C-alpha cells in the first residue's frame, strides 16, 4: 500500500439529478463518501462528505428522505485502487449500486453492474479492457471507452425512470482515464456515429 | 521525452497528480503509447 | 407592451450533452438563437449567439457538425411572449423540434410535442394550463407543472436515443415560471413519488 | 401586500425584470395568489 496506485478523483454528487456538489481529489488511501461528521478518522480513505440538502433544494420531502439517506451512510462508500482493478465497499445501512457509464449520463435500462459488497470489497472497474478499448478508439472505431463510475445510493438502480427521480447519485471519475480519452479525441478519435442523419433545408 | 509530447497534447489543465497517474498508465502499457503515436503519423 | 409582460428567458446550450453556454436575457422583443455574426439586425429579438465548439470540445467529428448546424441557423430561433402564449418560429435552415418537460432532463420517448414552424410562427407554450396545475401543485397533487422548453437543433428530436447524443440542444426557461414553482415548493408543495422505496438496512 | 410577502420567501436570486414578470403573474391570478396563501394558512 504505498506505489504508484494513487488515482485522483473528480466527485460529483446530484440530489434528484441536480449537482449539488463537486470536488477533485488526490488521495493514496482512496476516498470515503459519507454524509456526517468526520471524528470516524480510524477508518482510511479521505472521507467525502456530501451536502445537506438545505444549502441547494426548496422541494421539503426530497431534503427529507435525503437527509435520511445521508444519515444512514454511516461508514460510507469506500473506493480505492489496487492493481488494474478499482474497488468499492459499502460500509454502512445504505445499499448501493454501481456501473461504468457515460461521462453525462448514467442510462437505463441497460441495468446496473452490480451491487457494491458490504462484508468484503469488489471490482467495479477494469483497466485492462479499458485500455483494449482505447487503442482501438485510437484505431478509427466510433466506441469511446467508459471510465465514469456512477453510483445510487439507497435506492434500486434507476432501470427506467430517469435517473433524476433519484434521491442520491454519485459520480467518480478518474481524472487520469479522462485524460487519456481526451489524447485519443485531441490525437483525431470521434465518437461520432455514422448514423447522424442532419435535418437542414437544401433548398 | 515522447511521453512529455503525449502529455503536452492536453487542452485541459491538470495536477501533478493526474499528470503522473497518466505518465504511469503510459509507462505500464507500451502497446498504448504505440497506439499514439501510431495515431498521429499514419 | 406592459412592463413585465415580456419574459426573462435562461438559455442554456448544449453540445453533445455538454453545457457550453449559459446566459440569462430580458427584453420585450424576445429572443433568437444564432450561430453567428449580428451585422444583420433587420430581425427583431435580441439576438443570442451559440459559442462555437472550439472553445469547449475536443472531438474534431462533433466540432465539424455542431459548426455546420450552427452556420446554418440562419435568422435563428425565435423566442418571444404575447399574450398568454409563447411564441417560436424557424427562421434558418435547421429544422428544429421542441418540448415541454423537467428542467434537468428532455426525456424520451414520448416524443416531441412538435416541430416549430417557419412560415408562420406557433405557440410552444400556455401559461393558462400551467397556473392550473400549479395551483392543484400547491393543493398537494405532487406534480410539478413544466415550464422548461427544449429545443433540438438540425436532428430529428431524440426518442429512445439519449439526448447528450444529439449535437445541438438548447434549453430555454422562463425564470419568472422556475420561481413560481419555488415559491410553492417553499410553500410546502413535494415533488416525490410515494413510490420511494429506500434500500436501506434495517435488520 | 401579500404580493411583497410571497416575493421575500424567494432563496433564489431574482433580477428587477424577473420580480416584476413574477408580480405581474400574481397580481392577475387571484385565484393563484389564494392558492399561495392558503398553502400557508392550512
Amino acid at each position: 500500500l504505498v506505489p504508484g496506485e494513487e488515482w485522483e478523483f473528480e466527485v460529483t454528487a446530484f440530489y434528484r439529478g441536480r449537482q449539488v456538489f463537486q470536488q477533485t481529489i488526490s488521495c493514496p488511501e482512496g476516498l470515503r463518501l459519507v454524509g456526517s461528521e468526520v471524528g470516524d478518522r480510524t477508518l482510511p480513505g479521505w472521507p467525502v462528505t456530501l451536502p445537506d440538502p438545505g444549502m441547494s433544494l426548496t422541494d421539503r420531502g426530497v431534503m427529507s428522505y435525503v437527509r435520511h439517506v445521508l444519515s444512514c451512510l454511516g461508514g460510507g462508500l469506500a473506493l480505492w485502487r489496487a492493481g488494474q482493478w478499482l474497488w468499492a465497499q459499502r460500509l454502512g445501512h445504505c445499499h448501493t449500486y454501481w456501473a461504468v457509464s457515460e461521462e453525462l449520463l448514467p442510462n437505463s435500462g441497460h441495468g446496473p453492474d452490480g451491487e457494491v459488497p458490504k462484508d468484503k470489497e469488489g471490482g467495479v472497474f477494469d483497466l485492462g479492457p479499458f485500455i483494449v478499448d482505447l487503442i482501438t478508439f485510437t484505431e478509427g472505431s466510433g466506441r469511446s471507452p467508459r471510465y465514469a463510475l456512477w453510483f445510487c445510493v439507497g435506492e434500486s438502480w434507476p432501470q427506467d425512470q430517469p435517473w433524476t427521480k433519484r434521491l442520491v447519485m454519485v459520480k467518480v471519475v478518474p481524472t487520469c482515464l479522462r485524460a487519456l480519452v481526451e489524447m485519443a479525441r485531441v490525437g483525431g478519435a470521434s465518437e461520432l456515429e455514422n448514423t447522424v442523419d442532419l435535418h437542414i433545408e437544401n433548398s | 521525452s515522447a511521453l512529455q509530447d503525449l502529455l503536452r497534447t492536453l487542452k485541459s489543465p491538470s495536477s501533478p497528480q493526474q499528470q503522473q497517474q497518466v505518465l504511469n498508465i503510459l509507462k505500464s502499457n507500451p502497446q498504448l503509447m504505440a497506439a499514439f503515436i501510431k495515431q498521429r503519423t499514419a
